[PDB]
C-alpha cells in the first residue's frame, strides 16, 4: 500500500546540504557530552550516564554495548535509535561476515556497514534519519588501534581524540592542549576523566560515569582457554567501583 | 512405544513408558514422551519422535496465546489444535498423540488422534506398538468411574504385559495424576510391576 | 433498608443478654453497613451506636469501653462528629459520678485517638475536653 | 467546501457526517430518471432513455445481470460496469458453488461492501450510481434500492433521477392499487407510465424513451423496446 | 537561567518568608528550570496562600511542592522534553 | 441584592477559593503579612459560557458591600487623544481616596492582543490602553490592597504579559460542575418559582449530559410553556423533565472547551 | 486547527478530531439499546420509516454472529455492515481451528485490533459507528458495546445513537427495580417501551420496532428474532405506558 | 504549521509528535504505584468508577501477558489493548524459539523497538500509551521496566504516572533514603501489598475503597490479581495499627 508522495525525500536546504543533517547535529549538540581517545598502547572511551528520575537504576541503561569484543562503542545521540541500530548492525555483521568468515568482524568493514544503515534511513523515504552519533573504537592486527567517528549524516572519519555533546566545542580544544600522541593508555584515562568532568560537575563519581577501554587480550574474560592461539576479548568494561578507585588517585 | 489413558471418578491418569527404540537399538532408556502444553492439559506422544516433538512444541504456544487472549482451554479445545497441524501434514508427519486433559465440571476427558488426525471421545484409550498386544486385555477389565487405586493397578497391569510381549516398550512406568488436588508424578521400577 | 435495620438492632437490646451485647453489636455492624455509611444512610451511628455507650455506662469498668470506642474510630467509621457526640456523653456520666472516675476522665483523653491525634477537620471537641483536663490539674 | 476538510473521503466533517456522501447523491439527479415498482407476482421497471440529438442512439439504462434479475443505471457509466461485472460473477459463482441463483436480498449486502472500499481506503472514485435491483425467487418479487452511500432498502416502488419526488408521490395514491393487483401485468405497466410522467417536464413521449422490463413467475426478465412498448404508449 | 543563579533569588525571598529549616527546597532547586524574577516571586506567594486554607502559619514541606505546581505551568515538559538528545 | 453565595452554589469548590484571596485580605490583612507573602492583586475568572460568570460579580458584591467599579471593555474604547490610557489611570487613582475595595473588568477580548499592523484602523489608541495596564502592576505605587477582577470568555485572548506572574497571580477556572454541583442549582431556580412538592431532585442531572451541563436557567423558562397548554399554574414534574430534554437541541453552538485550561 | 485535515494525527488534546467527530456521527443515526439479563441479553433497535412505500418488517439491522451471538450497530449503515462481515469470517475461522464457539469477551478482542488498525494507517479511514453485541457463551450472559475508538467494557446495559442518554434514564431504573436484575422475557417488554420514549423528539418521522434476544432458559443459547404473539404482547404493553 | 504534522525532523531538531504522544497519557488521569520488594512485586493502579451501567470488574488497567508477567498501562485504553496483544504474541513466540521464561528486561526491549518502528513509518502512528512491565525474574528477582511510547525504557524503584505522579515519587523517594535499600522488609508478600497502600493514601491524601483501586500481585512462578474480597481484606489489617 503506497499513498501518493509519502516516500518524498525532497526536503533540501537553500545552501545545498541536507536539512535533516543539520537538525540531527543540532539535537546531538545539546545532548550529554561523550568523548573518546586513541592512545599508543590502548583506546579509552567515556561518557556520563543519564539521571532523569532519582529512583532510576543505572544498571538498566547501558550507554556502552558490545558487538564483538574487539571493538568498543559509545553514543551521545538518540537513546532509542541506538538499540535499533545495534540490532541491525549485528545482523548485517553476522550475515555478511560471520555467516561467511565465521570470525570477529574487522573494524574497517564493520564501520562501512554501520554507515549504510544510517544511509538507508535517508535513502528510503518516509523514515527519519538516525540521530545517533557513534564513536567506534577498536583494535585489530592490521591497522592496529583505530578510533572512528560515525556522524548521523552517514559518513565516518578517524580521530586521535574527539568528543561529542554539549561541551564538544570546549572539549575539542582541551584534547589538543592536554593530550598528545606520545601519551599512552594510562595517560589517556586520566584525561578522559578530567575532560568528561568539565562537562557536568554535579556528580563526578562512578555511578553516573560509564568507562570502558580496549586493552590487551584477557584470558579470564573469554571464560574458556583450551587453545593458547585463540586471543581473548580485547574489550573490557570497567566496574563503577573500579572507576572510583582511579578518581581518588587523580 | 506404549501409551494409554483411563478416566476414573476423580480424574484421569495418563500412562507412558520410558523406552524409545530406533530400529533394533535403544537410544536412551530415560527418554520421557510426556509433554506439557498446559497445566491441566496433557498429551502422550507415540510413534515417530521428530513428528511428535515438533507438533507438541508448535501447539505449546498456541494454548498460551489462547489463555492470555480467549480463556482457559478445555480438553476439546486443545485436542483440536493438534488435529489441524496433522490434517495438512498427514503425509509429512506421523502423530499417534493422544490428547487427554482435565476439567472441573466434566472431570476427565480423553481424545485419541490416530495417523488420520481425527478426534473422538473414549473413556479409555491406548496407542503405540505395545498397545495392540494388550488391546484385548484393557477392554475386559475396564470399569466405569473406578477409584484411584484401581486406576493405577489397571494401568500397571496393562503396561506390564505390553513390555513382556513387545520389546520396543519397556523401562520405568511413569504416571500423571490429574484431579482437583493437582498434578502428581509417579514412577514404577521393573522390580515391582514385573512380579505382579 | 432503614426501618428494618433498627428493628434488628433493638432485638438484642432489652436485658442486653448479660455482657454478650458487645457480640450482638459489632458483629451486626460487619454484616450490615456494606450498603449504608454513605451520607444519610446511617441507621446505627448517631442513633443506635450512641445508645450503646449509655448501655455500657455505669455498668462495667470504663477500661473496656475505652478500648471499644477506640476501635470504632480506628478501623473505618464515617464522620467523627457522631463519635465526638458520644465523647460528650462519656464526659457526662463521669462528671456526675467522679469518685474513682476522676482518673478515668484523664484516661479517656489519652486512650481515644480522636482527642490525641487528628481525624477530621473539626478538632473543636479536642479543645472542649482540654479545659476539663486543666481543671483537674488545678485541683 | 472545496478541499480543506471533507475534500477527501477519509477526512470527516465537524458535524461527523461526510459531505462526500451527500455530494454523491447529486450525480443521480444529473442522470436520467428511472421509475420502478413491484407486486406479489411481477415487477416493472420504467427507465428513461435520452440522447444528444435525433441522430444520437438512446442509451439503454437497463442492464441484465441474470436471467431472473435486472437492474438500471441512473448514475455514472464507469462505476456501474465494475459493479455489473462483479454482480455478474456472483450469479455464476452462486450457481457453481451453491447452485442457487443470487438472492436479491443477498445481492444488496455484498454490493454494500463494494461501495465502502473506495471510502474506507485512499484513492479511487466512490460508487454513487443509483441501482434498482429486481428479481424473482421462491420468496417472491423483491426490489431493493441502492443509495449512493451504500445503504440498501427494500420498497414496493421508488424512483431515482431528476425531480424524483414527483414519481414517488404518485406511488402514494396507487399504494393500495398495484399491491392488490395480482396476475395482471397490464395494470402494472400502466402504473409506471403515469408515474414517470409526473416527474418529467414532457420532453419526448415517444417509444424510444421509456424502457419497460418485467419479470415474474411465468415470463422471465425481458427487455422490451420499439414496438413492444408501443402498445401502452 | 542556569541552576546556580537561582539560589540568590529563592534564598533572598526566603528571608522575608517564614519557613522551617527542614524544608525540601534543596531538592526543587534542581527541578526549577527556565524561570524569571516575576515567576519565582509568585511561587513563594502561593506557598502562603495554600497555608491559609490548611490552617498553617509557618510554611511546611506540604506548602512547597503543592504550591509549586501552580505557577510552574507553561508547557507539559519544559525540562529537556523526554530524551531524544 | 439579588443573588448571594447560596445562589451561585454548586461552585463551592471554586467559591471557597475566591473568598480566601478576596474577603480575607480585605478583612484581616495581617494574615498574609505574618507569613510574608504579598496580597494578590488580580484574579482571573474564566470558563465556558453559561456558568454564571456574570453573576459572580453580583454575588461577591452582595456580601462585602464595599465599593465596586464596573469597567466594560468596549465602553472605555471611545476614541479620544490621551483619554484611552487615562481611564485606567483613573480607577487606580480613585482607589486611594475611595479605599482599595474591588475593581471589576467585564469581558475584555480586545486589549490583550498582539495586534500585528494591517493599518490597525484607528485602533492604535487601544495599544496605549494595554501599555497603561501593564505598567500599572509594575508601577512603584503602593498596590496589592485593591483587587482587580477580570473576566473573559477565553483566557488566550488576554495579553500573555498579564497571564505571566508579576501582574495576574490568580487564575480561577469555573468549569462544568460535577454531578453533585448541579443538584444545588436546581433548588435555586425552583425556590422562588411556584412548584409542586413532587419536583424532581437527581434525575434532572441524568437527563442532560454533555449537551449543556452549564446553564440550567434555560430549563426553568421552557418548563413554563408546558403548563400553559395544560391550563395549570403549578409546573408538572414530568414537564420539568421534558423541558430539560428540549434544551439538548436548543444550543447546537458547539463551543467545547478543552483548550482554555491553561 | 490543521490536525483534522490529515488522518491519524495527534492533537494537543490527546485525541484526533476525526476520532471525536466519529463519535458525534453515531448520534446522527438511529437509536439502538440493549439489556443484559442474568441468563442472556436482549437487543432492541429502531428502523426509521422513510415514507408509506416502506415494506413493514423486512430489512433488519440486527445481525447474528454464528447462531449464538447477535450483533447490532447505529449510525452509518454501510460502515457498520462491513464490521459485521469482518466478524463473520473471524467467528468462523476461530470455530475451524479451535473447534468451539467464540466467547463474547474475546469476540471484541479480534474486532478491537481490527478497528484500532483503522485509526492508525493514513490511507485507511477510521470507523465512525458504534456496535453492540452479545449472546450466551460458556461463561454465561455478557454484553459489550464496541466504540468507534476501538474500546469496549462490560455493560449491564447498552445504549447508543441519538436517544442513547434518554435510554440511560430507563436502563438505570432496572437496577432499582430488582437487585438481581430483570428476567429475559420481562426485559423484552421494557426494551420496547424505551424505543417509544426516545422517539418523543423524533416524531417528525415514523419508526418500526425490532427486538431480538438470546437466553439459556428458553432457546438454550440460540439467538432468535421476536415474532408472533410475543411481538404483539410487547407492543401492547408499551402502547399503554406511553398513554 | 506543517512542521508539527511531518514525521521527519522539525526546525528545532526535535520531534513534536513524540511530545504529543504524552498528551493522551493524561486523558484517564490514573496514578499507578509499583514498587520492587524482596521476593515479590506489588503493583497498584487506580480504577476509574463509572456509572451503574458499567461493570467495574471488567474495567482493568492491568493485563496478564504470560506466566509471572504482567503489564499496567496508563493512557488510552483502546490503544492499550492493541499493544497488549503485541506483548502477548511476542511472549509465546519467544518460548517456541528458546523454551525458557521470557524475562522482563527483554520484553521491554521488544515492545520499545516495535513502538519505535511506528515512529519511523510515515503511515503507522506511534502508540500513545505507557508500557510498564512487571514480573519476578529468576536471576534478577523483582524488576520494573517502564517503556516510554517512543521506545525508551529504564528501570525504576517506584514508578509513578498521572498528574499526581510528583506526589507519589517524592513521598516514596524519602522513604527509600531512610532505609537506604530499594527492597522492602517483611519478606512475606502478604504485608508488602499493604505497605504500598498506606504510602499511596498518604501521598494522594485520599483514602480509596476496594472499588476505587486494583492491586496486581507478582509472585514466584505465579501471577494473579486480587479480587474485591482480597483487596477489602488488605484495608482491614491496614486500618488496625
Amino acid at each position: 500500500m503506497t499513498d501518493r508522495y509519502s516516500f518524498s525525500l525532497t526536503t533540501f536546504s537553500p545552501s545545498g546540504k541536507l536539512g535533516q543533517i543539520d537538525y540531527a547535529l543540532t539535537a546531538v549538540k545539546q545532548g550529554v557530552t561523550s568523548l573518546g581517545i586513541k592512545a599508543t598502547n590502548g583506546v579509552v572511551i567515556a561518557t556520563e550516564k543519564k539521571s532523569s528520575s532519582p529512583l532510576a537504576m543505572s544498571e538498566t541503561l547501558s550507554k556502552v554495548s558490545l558487538l564483538t569484543p574487539d571493538i568498543g562503542a559509545v553514543y551521545s545521540g538518540m537513546g532509542p535509535d541506538y538499540r535499533v541500530l545495534v540490532d541491525k548492525s549485528r545482523k548485517v555483521a553476522h550475515t555478511s561476515y560471520k555467516r561467511i568468515y565465521g570470525e570477529y568482524p574487522p573494524t574497517k568493514l564493520l564501520v562501512s556497514e554501520v554507515a549504510k544503515i544510517m544511509q538507508e534511513a535517508t535513502q528510503s523515504g518516509g523514515v527519519r534519519p538516525f540521530g545517533v552519533s557513534l564513536l567506534i573504537a577498536g583494535h585489530d592486527e592490521f591497522n592496529g588501534f583505530s578510533l572512528y567517528q560515525v556522524d548521523p549524516s552517514g559518513s565516518y572519519f578517524p580521530w586521535k581524540a574527539t568528543a561529542i555533546g554539549k561541551g564538544s566545542v570546549a572539549a575539542k580544544t582541551f584534547l589538543e592542549k592536554r593530550w598528545n600522541d606520545e601519551l599512552e593508555l594510562e595517560d589517556a584515562i586520566h584525561i578522559a576523566l578530567l575532560t568528561l568532568k568539565e562537562s557536568v560537575e554535579g556528580e563526578f563519581n562512578g555511578d553516573t560515569i560509564e568507562l570502558a577501554i580496549i586493552g590487551d587480550e584477557n584470558p579470564d574474560l573469554l571464560g574458556y582457554t583450551g587453545i593458547p592461539t585463540d586471543k581473548g576479548p580485547r574489550f573490557r568494561k570497567l566496574t563503577s567501583q573500579e572507576i572510583n578507585d582511579r578518581l581518588e588517585a587523580l | 512405544t506404549s501409551i494409554m489413558a483411563v478416566t476414573f471418578k476423580d480424574g484421569v491418569i495418563l500412562g507412558a513408558d520410558s523406552r524409545t527404540t530406533t530400529g533394533a537399538y535403544i537410544a536412551n532408556r530415560v527418554t520421557d514422551k510426556l509433554t506439557r502444553v498446559h497445566d491441566k492439559i496433557w498429551c502422550c506422544r507415540s510413534g515417530s519422535a521428530a513428528d511428535t516433538q515438533a507438533i507438541a512444541d508448535i501447539v505449546q504456544y498456541h494454548l498460551e496465546l489462547y489463555t492470555s487472549q480467549y480463556g482457559t482451554p478445555s480438553t476439546e479445545t486443545a485436542a483440536s489444535v493438534f488435529k489441524e497441524l496433522c490434517y495438512e501434514n498427514k503425509d509429512n508427519l506421523t502423530a499417534g498423540i493422544i490428547v487427554a486433559g482435565y476439567d472441573d465440571k466434566n472431570k476427565g476427558e480423553v481424545y485419541t488422534i490416530p495417523l488420520g488426525g481425527s478426534v473422538h471421545k473414549l473413556p479409555y484409550a491406548i496407542a503405540g506398538s505395545g498397545s495392540t498386544f494388550i488391546y484385548g486385555y484393557c477392554d475386559k477389565n475396564f470399569r466405569e468411574n473406578m477409584s484411584k487405586e484401581e486406576t493405577v493397578d489397571f494401568i500397571k497391569h496393562s503396561l506390564s504385559q505390553a513390555i513382556k510381549w513387545d520389546g520396543s516398550s519397556g523401562g520405568v512406568i511413569r504416571m500423571v495424576v490429574l484431579t482437583a488436588a493437582g498434578v502428581e508424578r509417579l514412577i514404577f521400577y521393573p522390580d515391582e510391576y514385573e512380579q505382579l | 433498608k432503614d426501618y428494618s435495620q433498627i428493628l434488628k438492632e433493638e432485638f438484642p437490646k432489652i436485658d442486653s443478654l448479660a455482657q454478650n451485647d458487645c457480640n450482638s453489636a459489632l458483629d451486626q455492624l460487619l454484616v450490615l453497613e456494606k450498603k449504608t455509611r454513605q451520607a444519610s444512610d446511617l441507621a446505627s451511628s448517631k442513633e443506635v451506636l450512641a445508645k450503646i455507650v449509655d448501655l455500657l455506662a455505669s455498668r462495667n469498668k470504663w477500661d473496656d469501653l475505652n478500648e471499644q470506642l477506640t476501635l470504632l474510630s480506628k478501623k473505618h467509621g464515617q464522620l467523627k462528629l457522631s463519635i465526638q457526640y458520644m465523647i460528650q456523653k462519656v464526659m457526662e456520666y463521669l462528671k456526675s459520678s467522679k469518685s474513682l472516675d476522676l482518673n478515668t476522665r484523664i484516661s479517656v483523653i489519652e486512650t481515644i485517638r480522636v482527642v490525641t491525634e487528628n481525624k477530621i477537620f473539626v478538632e473543636v471537641e479536642r479543645a472542649r475536653v482540654t479545659k476539663d483536663l486543666v481543671e483537674i490539674k488545678k485541683e | 467546501f472545496r478541499n480543506n476538510y471533507d475534500g477527501d473521503t477519509v477526512t470527516f466533517s465537524p458535524t461527523g457526517r461526510l459531505f462526500q456522501v451527500e455530494y454523491a447523491l447529486e450525480a443521480i439527479k444529473q442522470g436520467s430518471v428511472t421509475v420502478g415498482l413491484r407486486s406479489n407476482t411481477h415487477a416493472v421497471l420504467v427507465a428513461l432513455k435520452r440522447n444528444a440529438d435525433e441522430l444520437s442512439s438512446y442509451q439503454k439504462k437497463i442492464i441484465k445481470c441474470d436471467e431472473h434479475m435486472g437492474l438500471s443505471l441512473a448514475g455514472l457509466a464507469p462505476d456501474a460496469r465494475v459493479l455489473s461485472n462483479y454482480l455478474r460473477q456472483q450469479c455464476n459463482y452462486s450457481s457453481l458453488v451453491f447452485n442457487r441463483k443470487l438472492a436479491v436480498e443477498r445481492a444488496g449486502h455484498l454490493l454494500c461492501d463494494k461501495a465502502q472500499k473506495n471510502t474506507q481506503s485512499y484513492g479511487g472514485r466512490p460508487y454513487g450510481v443509483g441501482l434498482l435491483i429486481i428479481g424473482y425467487d421462491k420468496s417472491g418479487a423483491h426490489l431493493l434500492e441502492f443509495q449512493p452511500s451504500g445503504n440498501v432498502t427494500e420498497l414496493y416502488g421508488t424512483a431515482i433521477g431528476a425531480r424524483s419526488q414527483g414519481a414517488k408521490t404518485y406511488l402514494e395514491r396507487t399504494l393500495d392499487t398495484f399491491i392488490k393487483i395480482d396476475g395482471n401485468p397490464d395494470e402494472l405497466i400502466k402504473a409506471g407510465v403515469e408515474a414517470i410522467s409526473q416527474s418529467l417536464r414532457d420532453e419526448s413521449l415517444t417509444v424510444d424513451n421509456l424502457s419497460i422490463a418485467i419479470v415474474g413467475k411465468d415470463t422471465p426478465f425481458t427487455i422490451y423496446d420499439g414496438e413492444a412498448v408501443a402498445k401502452y404508449i | 537561567r542556569d541552576r546556580r543563579e537561582r539560589r540568590l533569588i529563592f534564598g533572598t525571598i526566603a528571608s522575608k518568608m517564614s519557613l522551617a529549616p527542614e524544608a525540601d527546597l534543596d531538592s526543587l532547586i534542581i527541578r526549577n528550570d527556565s524561570l524569571s524574577g516575576a515567576v519565582i516571586a509568585a511561587i513563594m506567594q502561593e506557598a502562603g496562600l495554600r497555608a491559609v486554607r490548611k490552617n498553617r502559619y509557618v510554611i511546611l514541606q506540604s506548602d512547597l511542592e503543592e504550591a509549586y505546581a501552580t505557577q510552574v505551568k507553561t508547557d507539559n515538559t519544559v525540562d529537556k522534553f523526554d530524551f531524544y538528545k | 441584592g439579588e443573588i448571594t453565595f447560596d445562589g451561585i452554589g454548586g461552585l463551592t469548590e471554586q467559591i471557597r477559593e475566591l473568598r480566601e484571596v478576596i474577603e480575607l485580605p480585605l478583612k484581616n490583612p495581617e494574615i498574609f503579612q505574618r507569613v510574608g507573602i504579598k496580597p494578590p492583586k488580580g484574579v482571573l475568572l474564566y470558563g465556558p459560557p453559561g456558568t454564571g460568570k456574570t453573576l459572580l460579580a453580583k454575588a461577591v458584591a452582595a456580601t462585602i458591600g464595599a465599593n465596586f467599579i464596573f469597567s466594560p471593555a468596549s465602553g472605555i474604547v471611545d476614541k479620544y487623544i490621551g483619554e484611552s490610557a487615562r481611564i485606567i489611570r483613573e480607577m487606580f487613582a480613585y482607589a486611594k481616596e475611595h479605599e482599595p475595595c474591588i475593581i471589576f473588568m467585564d469581558e475584555v477580548d480586545a486589549i490583550g492582543g498582539r495586534r500585528f499592523s494591517e493599518g490597525t484602523s484607528a485602533d492604535r489608541e487601544i495599544q496605549r490602553t494595554l501599555m497603561e495596564l501593564l505598567t500599572q502592576m509594575d508601577g512603584f505605587d503602593n498596590l496589592g490592597q485593591t483587587k482587580i477582577i477580570m473576566a473573559t470568555n477565553r483566557p488566550d485572548t488576554l495579553d500573555p504579559a498579564l497571564l505571566r506572574p508579576g501582574r495576574l497571580d490568580r487564575k480561577v477556572e469555573i468549569p462544568l460542575p460535577n454531578e453533585a454541583g448541579r443538584l444545588e442549582i436546581f433548588k435555586i431556580h425552583t425556590a422562588k418559582v411556584k412548584k409542586t412538592g413532587e419536583f424532581d431532585f437527581e434525575a434532572a442531572v441524568k437527563m442532560s449530559d454533555g449537551f449543556n451541563g452549564a446553564d440550567i436557567r434555560n430549563c426553568a423558562t421552557e418548563a413554563g410553556f408546558f403548563a400553559i397548554r395544560d391550563d395549570r399554574d403549578h409546573i408538572n414534574p414530568d414537564d420539568l423533565m421534558k423541558a430539560v430534554r428540549k434544551v439538548a437541541e436548543v444550543k447546537k453552538l458547539e463551543g467545547t472547551i478543552e483548550y482554555q485550561k491553561l | 486547527t490543521g490536525y483534522d485535515l490529515s488522518n491519524s494525527v495527534f492533537s494537543p488534546d490527546g485525541r484526533n478530531f476525526q476520532v471525536e467527530y466519529a463519535v458525534k456521527a453515531v448520534e446522527n443515526g438511529t437509536t439502538s439499546i440493549g439489556i443484559k439479563c442474568n441468563d442472556g441479553v436482549v437487543f432492541a433497535v429502531e428502523k426509521l420509516i422513510t415514507s408509506k412505500l416502506l415494506v413493514p418488517q423486512k430489512n433488519v439491522k440486527i445481525q447474528v454472529v454464528d447462531r449464538h451471538i447477535g450483533c447490532v450497530y447505529s449510525g452509518l449503515i454501510p460502515d457498520g455492515r462491513h464490521l459485521v462481515n469482518r466478524g463473520r469470517e473471524e467467528a468462523a475461522s476461530f470455530k475451524k481451528l479451535y473447534k468451539t464457539p467464540i466467547p463474547i469477551p474475546a469476540f471484541a478482542d479480534r474486532l478491537g485490533q481490527y478497528v484500532q488498525a483503522h485509526t492508525l494507517y493514513n490511507s485507511v479511514r477510521p470507523f465512525g459507528v458504534s456496535t453492540i453485541f452479545g449472546g450466551v457463551d460458556k461463561n454465561g450472559a455478557h454484553l459489550y458495546m464496541l466504540e468507534p475508538s476501538g474500546s469496549y467494557w462490560g455493560y449491564k446495559g447498552a445504549a447508543t445513537g441519538k436517544g442513547r442518554q434518554s435510554a440511560k434514564a430507563e436502563l438505570e431504573k432496572l437496577v432499582d427495580h430488582h437487585p438481581e436484575g430483570l428476567s429475559a422475557r420481562e426485559a423484552v417488554k421494557q426494551a420496547a417501551k424505551i424505543i417509544y420514549l426516545a422517539h418523543e423528539d423524533n416524531k417528525e418521522k415514523d419508526f418500526e420496532l425490532e427486538i431480538s434476544w438470546c437466553s439459556l432458559s428458553e432457546t438454550n443459547g440460540l439467538h432468535k428474532f421476536v415474532k408472533g404473539d410475543l411481538l404483539q404482547e410487547a407492543i401492547d404493553f408499551a402502547q399503554k405506558e406511553i398513554n | 504549521g506543517y512542521d508539527r504534522h511531518i514525521t521527519i525532523f522539525s526546525p528545532e531538531g526535535r520531534l513534536y509528535q513524540v511530545e504529543y504522544a504524552f498528551k493522551a497519557t493524561n486523558q484517564t488521569n490514573i496514578n499507578s504505584l509499583a514498587v520492587r520488594g524482596k521476593d515479590c512485586t506489588v503493583v497498584i493502579s487506580q480504577k476509574k468508577v463509572p456509572d451503574k451501567l458499567l461493570d467495574p470488574t471488567t474495567v482493568s488497567y492491568i493485563f496478564c501477558i504470560s506466566r509471572t508477567i504482567g503489564m499496567v498501562v496508563n493512557g488510552p485504553i483502546p490503544d492499550a489493548r492493541n499493544a497488549a496483544l503485541r506483548a502477548k504474541a511476542e511472549a509465546a513466540e519467544f518460548r517456541y524459539k528458546y523454551g525458557y521464561d521470557m524475562p522482563c528486561d527483554v520484553l521491554a526491549k521488544r515492545m520499545a523497538n516495535l513502538s519505535q518502528i511506528y515512529t519511523q513509518r510515515a503511515y503507522m502512528r506511534p502508540l500513545g500509551v505507557i508500557l510498564t512491565f512487571v514480573s519476578v525474574d529468576e536471576e534478577l528477582g523483582p524488576s520494573i521496566y517502564k517503556t516510554d511510547p517512543a521506545g525508551y525504557y529504564v528501570g525504576y524503584k517506584a514508578t509513578a504516572t498521572g498528574p499526581k505522579q510528583q506526589e507519589i515519587t517524592t513521598n516514596l523517594e524519602n522513604h527509600f533514603k531512610k532505609s537506604k535499600i530499594d527492597h522492602i522488609n517483611e519478606e512475606s508478600w502478604e504485608k508488602v501489598v499493604e505497605f504500598a497502600i498506606t504510602h499511596m493514601i498518604d501521598a494522594l491524601g485520599t483514602e480509596f475503597s476496594k472499588n476505587d483501586l486494583e492491586v496486581g500481585v507478582a509472585t514466584k512462578d505465579k501471577f494473579f490479581t486480587l479480587s474485591a474480597e482480597n483487596i477489602e481484606e488488605r484495608l482491614v489489617a491496614i486500618a488496625e495499627q
